[PDB]
């Protein structure tokens, strides 16, 4: 996370971390939505142009971690995937349209002071909150800068509060055809403020606190961007609500 | 499942994180 600060303890209890089995390498971020369902971005699991075609047995997840370095027994947990469900109409070919994927844990997880599920939006919360100007939260353990060097990989969770950008400014920043299933966020050149999700932050949760019930909802999923924290460019996130239909059809048929 | 969004060490213990006032204040103006 670029321009992010270290998180407080238990500040994002839904934050899930996608690791590969062999090698033990961090692939992506993700979010906890139920006691056994995890939400990530589809390209984190399937992206052919880079030979990415993961199965259940290829990777694992870690939950409740604060300090990426020292392992914390009891509070954190590791989990195996029973199945992976990628949106059938996820269009990696053109633009990562419908960039989303769900993962079912082999055994459900128990909630604590540090493992707690994020909420998913309704029509009203999504239509009220996802508006240009309002600020949402992004979390991850990604590269602190676009290009790492010798001294880049954070010790604890990193977090930014990034404002939403109008659809026209978004689709003017980049050459990619942005769809109704994605929105973009970030500051602006003449706004004197920076921040962006970066490498390894993909698939993580973009969240906002609802002024109607003081609850945290996941409005987006860290999808893509031109580098990291670039002037005139913005971070693009999967409009979590639009595809929530799909999120039902799987969880309410493979529950 | 019905306690979503409510963090145990914040919203449930009646505490704010160091930056959520930004998100709340972005709803008015500043
Ligand atoms: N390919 C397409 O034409 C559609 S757009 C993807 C264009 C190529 N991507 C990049 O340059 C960045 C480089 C590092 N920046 C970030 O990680 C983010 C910044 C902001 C946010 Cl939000 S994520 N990587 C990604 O975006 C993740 C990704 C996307 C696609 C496949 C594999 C990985
Ligand atoms: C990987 O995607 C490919 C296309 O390269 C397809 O053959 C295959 O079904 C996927 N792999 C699986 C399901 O193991």
């Amino acid at each position: 996370i670029v321009e992010g600060s270290d998180a407080e303890i238990g500040m994002s209890p839904w934050q899930v971390m996608l690791f590969r089995k062999s090698p033990q390498e961090l692939l992506c971020g993700a979010s906890l939505i139920s006691d056994r369902w995890v939400l990530t971005a589809a390209h984190c699991l399937l992206y052919p142009p880079w030979d990415k075609n993961f199965t259940e047995n290829d990777l694992l997840v870690r939950i409740g971690k604060h300090s990426r370095t020292r392992y914390e027994r009891n509070i954190e947990k590791i989990s195996m995937l029973e199945k992976i469900y990628i949106h059938p109409r996820y269009n990696w070919r053109e633009n990562l349209d419908r960039d989303i994927a769900l993962m079912k844990l082999k055994k459900p997880v128990a909630f604590s002071d540090y493992i707690h599920p994020v909420c998913l939006p309704d029509r009203e919360t999504a239509a009220s909150l996802l508006q240009a100007g309002y600020k949402g939260r992004v979390t991850g353990w990604g590269n602190l800068k676009e290009t790492w060097t010798a001294n880049g990989q954070p010790s604890v969770l990193q977090v930014v509060n990034l404002p939403i950008v109008e659809r026209p400014v978004c689709k003017d920043s980049t050459r990619i055809r942005i769809t109704d299933n994605m929105f973009c966020a970030g500051y602006k050149p003449d706004e004197g403020k920076r921040g962006d999700a970066c490498e390894g932050d993909s698939g993580g949760p973009f969240v906002m606190k609802s002024p109607f019930n003081n609850r945290w909802y996941q409005m987006g999923i860290v999808s893509w961007g031109e580098g990291c924290d670039r002037d005139g460019k913005y971070g693009f996130y999967t409009h979590v609500f639009r595809l929530k239909k799909w999120i039902q059809k799987v969880i309410d048929q493979f529950g | 499942e019905a306690d979503c969004g409510l963090r145990p060490l914040f919203e449930k213990k009646s505490l704010e994180d160091k930056t959520e006032r930004e998100l709340l204040e972005s709803y008015i103006d500043g």
